């Protein structure tokens, strides 16, 4: 375990919603949908709170999107787009104080109108400002 | 579609 001993775990929740845009012509008879993704943090009780432990989130979209790497700096880091197909994507989340990048695997899909996915990430405890922020969401 | 997917 070594250096990994000096971390805490937190659960983040990725929230996705999508709906068809009828005013947009289907692509090969596939409807174009508006979709959104946001990110929240869970506390030790499972309540959603702002994910302020990240100072940046970058969505790395399918290369069929114009400038597919979309950067957000303010919680809940909400991205909105239009598209005709689902796809796996990586979400890069950057911890405060350059504590590290985490890549979170997401799948953007049209199986439900809205769906939530939880991911556990390990966060270091060596950056004072990040450690203070972490206290808001649970034990450290 | 609900199963519409793109190739990677």
């Amino acid at each position: 375990l070594g250096s990994m001993v000096a971390t805490v775990k937190r659960t983040i929740r990725i929230k996705t919603q999508q709906h068809i845009l009828p005013e947009v012509p289907p692509v090969e008879n596939f409807p174009v949908r508006q979709w959104s993704i946001e990110i929240v943090l869970l506390d030790d009780e499972g309540k959603e709170i702002p994910a302020t432990i990240f100072d940046k989130v970058i969505y790395h979209l399918h290369p069929t999107f114009a400038n597919p790497n979309r950067t957000f700096t303010d919680p809940p880091f909400r991205i909105e787009e239009q598209g005709w197909g689902g796809f796996p994507l990586d979400i890069s989340v950057f911890l405060l104080e350059k504590a590290g990048e985490r890549k979170i695997p997401h799948d953007l899909n049209f199986l439900q109108e809205s769906y939530e996915v939880e991911h556990v990430i390990q966060i270091p405890l060596n950056k004072p400002l990040l450690t203070e922020e972490l206290a808001k969401s649970g034990s450290t | 579609a609900q199963t519409a997917r793109k190739s990677t």
